[PDB]
């Protein structure tokens, strides 16, 4: 699986709602609606099928 | 896709029992018994007493 480092950028997650007709969007530890209000040191995105 | 097919949504908002109740469930009332330790149910308020 491919892991992509995401850093030094502004992440607005509402744009994701135009990217894909989501079947499952579930989060652990953070509510999905407050993700625009927080700051993270580094994000990692793992992509597979 | 699944995330863009339209949906039809009905929201049923209920007002709790703080007044005389106009909307009630399909239940049948019984006779009134006074001056005796009975189990009572007044508009969904359950209890046990005289
Ligand atoms: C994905 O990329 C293609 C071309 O690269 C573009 O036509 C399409 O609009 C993009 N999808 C979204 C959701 O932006």
């Amino acid at each position: 699986w491919n892991r992509k480092r995401i850093s030094n950028c502004v992440a607005d997650y509402s744009v994701l709602y135009n990217l894909a007709p989501f079947f499952t969007f579930k989060c652990y530890g953070v509510s999905p609606t407050k993700l625009n209000d927080l700051c993270f040191t580094n994000v990692y995105a793992d992509s597979f099928v | 896709g699944v995330g863009h097919q339209p949906y039809r949504v009905v929201v049923l908002s209920f007002e709790l029992l703080h007044a005389p109740a106009t909307v009630c469930g399909p239940k049948k009332s019984t006779n009134l018994v006074k001056n005796k330790c009975v189990n009572f149910n007044f508009n969904g308020l359950k209890g046990t007493g005289v």
